[PDB]
């Protein structure tokens, strides 16, 4: 699967700091996966279906910054550390999979596409380990079929002695 | 405070 990735920062962090306070973003939209930050931390979305999904654990119930004001979040499910706000205009929703493959390649922030072994629902190996920093800040990145299709999206990284072995992800039928 | 898009990861293949 020739799929690759490459990241475009759309804003410096004044004009994050001050997007943050006001909730209208000015910019306009692009792209499935999107690079989310509240003034502290940052953290990968991504639009499948007409929301934009990213984690609990990095949005909170925090509002998005949209067009016409703050977009309150329609979605929220501690129990699977999942979120959604409906997509803002210029964010084209991802094809849900259909192959049924466990070959699965992630997407990190560092627009890298990292291999990944599916081993059950929410879980799969990476070929290659990865060190724990390099993987930081990538959760709401998707995993993606060998075609191109989401299965789901980042959560956890399972790490042994230190360096992260596999991933943990929301599945897509979760979504 | 607001989530901020501050960027976005284009696909391709
Ligand atoms: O707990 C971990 N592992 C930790 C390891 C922390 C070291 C940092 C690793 C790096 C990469 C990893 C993707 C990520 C991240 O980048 N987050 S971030 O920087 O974008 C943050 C938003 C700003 N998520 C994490 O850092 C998660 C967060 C925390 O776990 C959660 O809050 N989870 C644990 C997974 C889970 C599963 C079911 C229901 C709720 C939950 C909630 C520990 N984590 C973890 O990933 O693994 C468990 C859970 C699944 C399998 C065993
Ligand atoms: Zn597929």
């Amino acid at each position: 699967a020739p799929i690759t990735a490459y990241s475009q920062q759309t804003r410096g962090l004044l004009g994050c700091i001050i997007t943050s306070l006001t909730g209208r973003d000015k910019n306009q939209v692009d792209g499935e996966v999107q690079v989310l930050s509240t003034a502290t931390q940052s953290f990968l979305a991504t639009c499948v279906n007409g929301v934009c999904w990213t984690v609990y654990h990095g949005a909170g119930s925090k509002t998005l910054a949209g067009p016409k004001g703050p977009i309150t979040q329609m979605y929220t499910n501690v129990d699977q550390d999942l979120v959604g706000w409906p997509a803002p205009p210029g964010a084209r929703s991802m094809t849900p999979c259909t192959c049924g493959s466990s070959d699965l390649y992630l997407v990190t922030r560092h627009a890298d596409v990292i291999p990944v072994r599916r081993r059950g629902d929410s879980r799969g190996s990476l070929l290659s380990p990865r060190p724990v920093s390099y993987l930081k800040g990538s959760s709401g990145g998707p995993l993606l079929c060998p075609s191109g299709h989401v299965v789901g999206i980042f959560r956890a990284a399972v790490c042994t002695r230190g360096v992260a072995k596999a991933v943990d992800f929301i599945p897509v039928e979760s979504m | 405070g607001s989530v901020v898009i501050v960027g976005r990861i284009i696909l391709s293949g």
